[PDB]
This record gives structure tokens, C-alpha cells and sequence, in this order.
């Protein structure tokens, strides 16, 4: 019952790079191979280390060039199906990352160790998703289940991120309880605390990790209490083109039709066009911001959920 | 210097919660010769 | 085809999507050149410098690949 | 979900680091064990506190170093040093052992694993 | 020259200093209704 | 045309008919494309005006007044409360200021678009003037004229649909409210769809600095070239008229110097940033 598949096309297209400054050996007539063999046949491997113990890195303590690393993943996975003889369907399944990473570096005076300084990374992604389930409800300037679905699953997201916080073994600190009191009136974070009383102490309405997943969740269909609060998705969800030439085939031989084809496409994308580590987050006692937010690790400016049915339907039939 | 949004209205700051509102931005300094033309200006939408 | 003119209000805005303009001739119904700026390099145009005796007055732009394109606009 | 639980870890792991290094130590109510070595002439919720505190885990690795003096609103800060400093005015020492709820929480981050007591010196310099 | 008589492009003004900005003559310095007591009626249009 | 008996728009004095016509104000203000003077080389304000003295419709001799320009930082603010009015933004659905701001309703939302949608309640409940209310609560505020159909005095007429001369029926052709009709066909055509907000540079942000330079320039029936910046005047004996006959008229040039201000309200020391051009009309006795 499987034979219906024909083709599956896969495109894997890897890009890499590294920029290392402060290499004192200069090459040879022919070449070079100091630091590794494999770095002059790209190894991107790690070897600002082996370069700093082997003592060919600048002794300079105020370098101000950055070593710098690039990476591009590309998938581009095609296939063809074939379930009824007239019926033909092209699934394609799409992703994209690229991530940058630079950082300051330093080589100790003594035992010569690659001191990393500043380091941060940043970057796009976009992966193909299907948010079908929620294309044809009715959403406009008067009402939106769909964003009736994001107002109420951001409390569902917030409680998951504080169990997993919070470990489950003390009572999760909420705005509300008597630990943690709606403030006076002067105090500044009294809006704060009162616009969100229900939630926990870390995660906001105004999270980022609490309203992107849940978004994410809105939007596309899922539950919020078993959607994936990452980021990142790994596994892309296949866009669809169906092709029909097959109503011609019941009795429009005869019945004043010499054409009929049906065609529809679904293709849709979540993108996230630059994202990047945040500073904030480190080991520093300071976890929350002004907002009283927990710091994410990643942090971006826009989202987008872009469907496109091109066609919805098509109709082309000739008498 | 004491223009610092982490710490306003702290202790010391020259700058209140008042500086967060387009409407009351020259009521947030707690300075005294302040000028919406040379120390502050506003944008109620402005694109980045 | 690339371009799009507009006029406001005794303005004259240009801009070219994904080239570079190079040089914009301003011409009244009559054939005088009532501006003309030999030297730009932008992606973006605002002559608001126009006196426009007439309503209809022609503009010609080339783009940095040589592309000679004419577009009768009237004057708001 | 995969939520983990390490209150009673974290607290027979302090039981047993106050047990091999001769330490007393008085227990809140939410966990927190906090030694004040010494005071001066309290801070609240809404407060500017100076820090030359450092932090490192129960096998004397450090993980944050502040030699020099460092202002935090500590309001910001994790439970443990909202707990902790409101105890002793300026120019006092304390020494926390801030279990992993009170901490970074189950997860933590870089550097710091999940389920893990940290223990901090903190030198409070100015309430300012 | 720059065409300043187009009648869409005016709108209603604020009650105007006349001498300085300490010059409370037309009320412009009061911060209640009395701010707008000397706003006498104005048309200002193209005849269509 | 200037009005100094009649009541002006949003004026609430409890004494206006027993006050000095010549205290009394009309002015418009308008925002300036290009605010660099000094690059633009703006040399003067020149402007032909018909002597208002010496046509058919003359007004009478003791009718003499001033105009006022102004250039510079001039405030947004129409009504002086601090804050941005905005009608599209307006409405019984819509979140207020929880205190009245002292001139009626003002939307406490942060506005997108100055634009009104197509629904014509929405429009009925937005287009309400620059006060925020529907001539219905506008007693409440402007409690000294509460028992006439029109308080606060901004109610819109369309020229077409008024009644009387020319002048008679622009009168209330600058009203804010109701001047945003959906439908063209209305009797009370709008004449214009845009919302009346206090942003006249439609930067989104109302600004209320005071900073500008201030000329003047007097209109008296014995005017002459060489002075009040007169720099030509022209006589037309014989002009055709609809009815067949004949009458007089004068065209005077003014040329005022940007160059040299009259006063300095403010702090304003250059040309450099001009944004706002406001012209208001004051002495007048009677209708000019």
C-alpha cells in the first residue's frame, strides 16, 4: 500500500567558515600546514586551542580582531506520490539555518591558554510547517479564534516553563500569592504585577518564551499543553501540491467536457529572520529584566507564520 | 551617569517613571533646566 | 518596471526598486528644463523644487545600467 | 514534561557539606541556609544594593567572581539573594547556600547544571 | 517659490503669544477652559 | 473670513457678546515640507491679497486690524491638555482616559493610522470633532452654552447644503465634526475622510514647543506702498460682473522679510528648523 511513493528528492547543502586572527607563521612556497592538516582541507574542527598551546597565537593581551565562525544548513527534501492513477501529489519539506558565532579571544602569558572573550552568536532560520488547521476560520477586525486560542494558551506556556523551572518540589511563586503581594500604587512594577497575578514570577504575558510557543501553537493547530515551548523546530511538516485530472474519467467522455484538471497548493513557513544570544543571560545572580522576565538565551525582534494556498482550488475545464 | 534606565528613580536618578509616558516626558527629569528641544526629544511611533 | 513616481504636493519623489539612479531631466509641455540634477546615486529622489507653469511635465531618469525610461506625471 | 525534582537532593547535599566543614547555619522556611559572619548600621525589596560577593558550587569551583563592588536593583536577583541580603546591613558578610529553586531552577544554564546548591560570600558594601 | 495657499492644508491653530512667551494676552498660558475664551470664528476655503 | 462677534470653535466664555470684538483671534496653522530655511535660502513670506476696503463688498473704514505669521516650533496642541487628540481612534467600545482631560473624550490607546474605517456607526461615534464628543455630551463640558444644538460651536455644514450668500455658507465649512461622511451622495457632504488629529507634520507625535518668530502686518483702508511691507499695489477699474455691473479693486503685494522678525517667542535663534507656519487674523470690529 506504500508503492504509491515514486520520487524522494533530497538536497542537504552544508555551508561553513572560520576566520582566525592572530596566526604569526606565515606559509611555506607550496603551502601550508601548521596549524592542521585538516583546517587547510576544511576541518572546521576546533583549533584556537591546539593554535594557543602550540604557541603560533598572538601574545598581544589587547587583540581587537575576533575569530569568527559561519554555518549554513540547507534541506531541501522533495517527493512524488501517486495514490489514486489520475491523482498526482508533490510533497516538499524545506529548512534552513544559518548561524554565526564571533567572539574576542586572549592567549594566557603562562601555560599559553586560548582565553574566549565576548563571545555571541546570532543568525535566520525558517522551516516549513502546515497551519492549515487554523487557515479557514473566520478572523477579522471583530473576532479571531485563532487569536483567542494565543490570549488564553500564554497562561498554559508560562505554568509549563515554571515546572520546568520550578522542579515541582516547592509551590510555583505567582504575582497573586502572599509571597510575592501586588505593590502600592507609586511602586513601579504595580501594572506589571497586576496585569499578570495569575502567572509565574519568571514568565510574563510579555515573556518572550511564554507568547512565542504559544503563538506557534495558536496558530498552527496544536494543544498548548503538549506543543514544544523550543525555539527551534527540527522536523520541517511537508507542503503540499495536488494535481487532479481524474472527474474526466466517471462520464464526462461524452457528457460535453474534453478537459478537466483540479489543482490546489499549500505551502507554509515559520521564519525567524535574526535571532541571537543575548548577553543577559549568563551566570551573573541577575535573572530578571525590568519587565520581571526570566533572560532568554535566544532572542529575536519578529516571527512570521506566512500560508500560502496559490491556488486555494483551481477549476479548468473546457466544453 | 545618572541617566541610566536600569536605575530610574532608584536612590539618586535624574530620571522618573514619568519618563516612560510620551504625555508626562518632561515631568520625568528631576532636573530643573530641561528643554524638549536640547536635552530630550519624542517619537510616540517611531521605526526602527 | 521598476520605477515609481509620485507626486504629492509640489514634490516630486523617486524611487527606483533594486537600482541606482543616476541622473533626473525634468521637463515642462513646453521642452525647458525646469530641473534637472546631473548627479545622485540614491536609491531614493525628492526634487520639491519644481515651479511647474503647466500641470503635465515630463521627467527622464537613467539608472545606473543605462536604462532610459519617461514617465508624464501632473503636477500636484 | 520532564519536570525534576531536588529539594531533598539539594538539601541532604547541604546537610552534608555543613556536616564535613564545621559551619552552623540557620534554615528559612523556603530553604535557604545563610551564615552572617559579621553586620554593620536593611535593604528591601525595592532597593539598590553594592555586591562583592562570589559564587561556586559545593566542590569549591567558582562560578562567578566579583572582586570588585557591583550594583544590582535586588529586585533582579535570584530568590536565594532576596532572601539573603534583606538579613545584614552595610558592611556585612554572608554566606549563602542557595539550593537549585531558590537558584537557577531545575534547568539552569551554561555553566551550571540543573539541580545544583551554590554557595555564595557576599560582602554588602552600601544600601544605596 | 513654495505654494502656501492650498485650503485642505490648514487646520485649526493654538491660541498664539503676541508679544513673548510671558505674554498672557490671548489666555495662551492658561491651562483650563479660559485657554480657548478669545478664539473668535475664522472660515478659511476656496470658493468651489 | 474673520468673525470677531461670533463665538469661535471649542470656546466656552461665559461673556462673549459683552467682550471687545479687536481681543478676539482667527488663526490657521499648517505644517512646512522643507524646516531648513538656511539651506532653502527662504528669503521672504510674498503674498497678493485683495484690499477689503475698496471693492463692492467693502467693509467699513473703522474695520482695521492686524494678521499675524508666525514661523517655527509651534504647539500641536489645539487644545491645551497635554495630550494627542485623535478621532479614529474614538468610540464607545474604545479605551478612554479614565479622567476626563478637561475638553471631553481622548483615546488613552496609542494610535496606528490616522484613518477611519467604512462602517457608518463607527463614523458616526469617531468623526466628533477635536473635542470627542457627539454634540450630545458636549454640555457637560462647555456648560456656559450647554442648551444650544452645537456647545462646544464645531459642528460641520456642507457650502451645498447651508443656506444664504457665498460667505454665509462657508461659515461652518471648517467644522470638525461630522465633516467625514462615508458616503459622497450624503446632503452633508464631508469633504474630506481624514480623521482631525492634533498632528499637523504627521510625524505621530504632537509637539507643544513655543519657539518661532512672529510678523505682522496691518490691514487699514489707507494702505501704501513703502510701508507696513508693501512693495506693489494694483488698481482694476473696470471688472465685469455676473450682474452687468461694475466695481473697483485693489491688489496689494506684501513682501515680509523672513530675515527680520518682528518679535521672538521662545527660545528660537535660527532659521535652520522652521516647521510650522501659523497666520491669525486680530483688531477686527466686524466681519472681514
Amino acid at each position: 500500500v506504500l508503492t504509491s511513493i515514486k520520487n524522494v528528492q533530497i538536497n542537504y547543502t552544508k555551508n561553513s567558515g572560520t576566520v582566525l586572527p592572530g596566526y604569526t607563521p606565515s606559509v611555506g612556497f607550496l603551502g601550508t600546514s601548521k596549524p592542521s592538516l585538516g583546517f587547510v582541507f576544511g576541518s572546521q574542527d576546533d583549533v584556537r586551542y591546539e593554535a594557543a598551546k602550540r604557541g603560533w597565537l598572538t601574545t598581544y593581551q589587547d587583540f581587537n580582531q575576533s575569530f569568527t565562525q559561519v554555518s549554513n544548513k540547507l534541506l531541501k527534501v522533495t517527493a512524488n506520490i501517486d495514490l489514486l492513477p489520475d491523482l498526482k501529489v508533490d510533497l516538499s519539506m524545506d529548512r534552513s539555518y544559518s548561524e554565526n558565532t564571533s567572539e574576542q579571544y586572549s592567549v594566557d602569558p603562562s601555560t599559553n591558554e586560548y582565553k574566549p572573550l565576548s563571545p555571541y552568536t546570532y543568525g535566520m532560520f525558517s522551516i516549513s510547517t502546515v497551519m492549515i488547521k487554523t487557515a479557514f476560520s473566520p478572523s477579522d477586525e471583530t473576532q479571531s479564534a485563532a487569536f483567542d486560542d494565543f490570549r488564553s494558551n500564554r497562561l498554559i506556556i508560562a505554568n509549563r516553563l515554571a515546572e520546568g523551572h520550578y522542579g515541582s518540589g516547592v509551590a510555583i511563586p505567582r504575582y497573586g500569592d502572599a509571597n510575592n503581594p501586588i505593590p502600592a500604587e507609586t511602586d513601579p512594577n504595580y501594572a506589571v504585577y497586576t496585569a499578570n497575578q495569575g502567572y509565574p514570577i519568571g514568565y510574563t504575558k510579555s515573556n518572550q518564551a511564554v507568547l512565542l510557543p504559544a503563538f506557534l501553537a495558536a496558530y498552527t493547530g496544536s494543544d498548548a499543553s503538549s506543543s514544544s515551548t523550543n525555539i527551534f523546530r527540527s522536523f520541517p511538516i511537508p507542503n503540499w501540491s495536488i494535481k487532479y485530472n481524474g472527474l474526466m474519467r466517471y462520464k464526462y467522455f461524452k457528457d460535453k467536457f474534453k478537459r478537466f484538471s483540479l489543482q490546489h497548493n499549500y505551502r507554509a513557513s515559520y521564519t525567524i529572520n535574526q535571532f541571537r544570544s543575548n548577553f543577559d543571560y549568563n551566570s551573573s545572580p541577575k535573572v530578571q529584566d525590568v519587565n520581571t522576565n526570566f533572560y532568554n538565551e535566544i532572542i529575536m525582534s519578529n516571527v512570521n507564520l506566512v500560508e500560502q494556498f496559490s491556488p486555494l482550488i483551481r477549476m479548468d475545464f473546457e466544453l | 551617569n545618572k541617566y541610566d534606565p536600569a536605575t530610574i528613580g532608584q536612590a539618586g536618578s535624574f530620571l522618573n517613571s514619568n519618563i516612560r509616558e510620551i504625555v508626562t516626558a518632561k515631568s520625568g527629569f528631576n532636573n530643573t533646566n530641561v528643554s524638549e528641544a536640547t536635552d530630550y526629544s519624542v517619537l510616540e511611533n517611531a521605526r526602527k | 518596471d521598476g520605477l515609481l513616481i509620485s507626486v504629492k504636493d509640489k514634490t516630486i519623489k523617486v524611487t527606483s526598486a533594486k537600482e541606482n539612479i543616476k541622473e533626473v531631466n525634468i521637463f515642462d509641455i513646453t521642452g525647458k528644463l525646469i530641473y534637472n540634477k546631473k548627479k545622485v546615486g540614491n536609491t531614493e529622489l525628492s526634487i520639491s523644487n519644481l515651479q511647474s507653469a503647466d500641470q503635465v511635465l515630463l521627467v527622464k531618469v537613467n539608472l545606473e545600467n543605462n536604462a532610459q525610461i519617461t514617465r508624464k506625471v501632473i503636477f500636484k | 514534561d520532564e519536570v525534576k525534582d531536588y529539594t531533598a537532593e539539594n538539601e541532604k547535599e547541604i546537610v552534608d557539606y555543613l556536616a564535613q566543614n564545621n559551619l552552623t547555619a540557620q534554615r528559612t522556611n523556603s530553604g535557604l541556609y545563610y551564615i552572617i559572619t559579621k553586620e554593620g548600621s536593611h535593604p528591601t525589596l525595592n532597593s539598590n544594593i553594592t555586591v562583592i560577593y562570589k559564587g561556586y558550587f559545593t566542590n569549591g569551583k567558582v562560578f562567578d567572581e566579583s572582586t570588585e563592588g557591583v550594583s544590582y536593583s535586588l529586585r533582579t536577583l535570584i530568590p536565594g539573594w532576596k532572601e539573603g541580603i534583606p538579613l545584614l546591613k552595610s558592611g556585612g558578610e554572608i554566606q549563602l547556600f542557595v539550593p537549585a529553586h531558590l537558584g537557577y531552577g531545575s534547568n539552569g544554564n551554561k555553566t551550571v547544571p540543573g539541580g545544583a546548591v551554590l554557595i555564595f560570600e557576599i560582602t554588602l558594601v552600601s544600601v544605596n | 517659490t513654495i505654494d502656501m495657499r492650498s485650503a485642505y492644508a490648514w487646520s485649526l491653530a493654538s491660541t498664539p503669544f503676541i508679544t513673548s512667551i510671558n505674554d498672557n494676552t490671548f489666555n495662551a498660558n492658561s491651562n483650563t477652559l479660559e485657554y480657548g475664551f478669545k478664539r473668535a470664528k475664522l472660515s478659511w476655503y476656496t470658493i468651489d | 473670513t474673520y468673525y470677531p462677534g461670533e463665538r469661535g470653535p471649542y470656546n466656552n466664555n461665559p461673556s462673549f457678546g459683552a467682550s471687545n470684538p479687536s481681543a478676539n483671534f482667527g488663526g490657521i496653522m499648517r505644517a512646512l515640507n522643507s524646516t531648513n530655511f538656511e539651506q532653502g535660502n527662504v528669503e521672504y513670506i510674498q503674498f497678493w491679497v485683495l484690499d477689503p476696503y475698496v471693492g463692492n463688498g467693502e467693509s467699513p473704514a473703522t474695520n482695521a486690524g492686524k494678521i499675524y505669521f508666525n514661523l517655527g516650533e509651534i504647539s500641536e496642541d489645539v487644545l491645551k491638555d497635554g495630550r494627542k487628540q485623535y478621532e479614529n481612534g474614538l468610540g464607545p467600545d474604545q479605551v478612554m482616559v479614565n479622567p476626563q482631560p478637561l475638553w471631553g473624550d481622548v483615546p488613552a490607546s496609542q494610535s496606528l493610522i490616522y484613518a477611519f474605517d467604512t462602517n457608518p456607526d463607527n463614523r458616526k461615534n469617531q468623526d466628533v470633532g477635536l473635542d470627542g464628543l457627539p454634540s450630545s455630551r458636549e454640555g457637560s463640558i462647555y456648560t456656559n452654552y450647554a442648551g444650544e444644538a452645537d456647545p462646544a460651536g464645531d459642528d460641520y455644514t456642507y457650502y451645498l447644503n447651508a443656506d444664504g450668500g457665498v460667505l454665509e455658507r462657508y461659515k461652518n465649512y471648517n467644522g470638525t465634526e461630522g465633516n467625514s461622511a462615508v458616503s459622497i451622495n450624503d446632503p452633508n457632504r464631508g469633504s474630506t475622510t481624514l480623521p482631525d488629529v492634533e498632528d499637523i507634520n504627521r510625524d505621530n507625535t504632537m509637539s507643544t514647543i513655543n519657539a518661532y518668530y512672529e510678523y505682522s502686518i496691518d490691514v487699514k483702508p489707507g494702505m501704501q506702498v513703502g510701508e507696513n511691507y508693501i512693495t506693489d499695489i494694483r488698481e482694476v477699474t473696470n471688472v465685469d460682473l455676473p450682474n452687468g455691473g461694475t466695481t473697483n479693486a485693489r491688489w496689494i503685494q506684501f513682501k515680509i522679510p523672513v530675515s527680520q522678525p518682528q518679535n521672538t517667542i521662545g527660545n528660537i535663534t535660527d532659521f535652520r528648523s522652521i516647521r510650522f507656519m501659523r497666520m491669525f487674523m486680530t483688531g477686527f470690529n466686524s466681519q472681514m
